[PDB]
């Protein structure tokens, strides 16, 4: 809500698909991060791209 | 959250090593010795003339 937010204060496109899915979280190379455990058990820090 | 970082002993950066030069002395012009041209000239024609 709040990229999407964002995105149009700066005149972006916010982020929208077609089909049967979902939005989550993925690392550069496309795979996506758990989604019932905490970053800090994750190897997340401060710095990183997401 | 930030990972933990503890600094150890510097390692050893490469030495310098200083050098005291003298620079050579130049060499010195040849002071002018000279021949007695005219004598030998003379020789050649009175030997010539006999």
């Amino acid at each position: 809500k709040v990229v999407n937010s964002r995105l149009r204060e700066l005149g972006e496109a916010p982020l929208e698909a077609t089909g049967r899915g979902r939005w989550a979280l993925c690392l550069v190379d496309g795979a996506p991060l758990r989604a019932t455990q905490s970053l800090t058990e994750q190897d997340v820090y401060d710095g990183d791209r997401l | 959250m930030k990972r933990g970082f503890a600094r150890p002993t510097p390692e050893k950066p490469p030495v310098i090593k200083p050098e005291n030069i003298v620079l050579s002395t130049p060499l010195s012009i040849p002071p002018p010795e000279g021949k007695p041209w005219w004598l030998i000239v003379v020789g050649v024609v009175v030997v010539g003339l006999l």
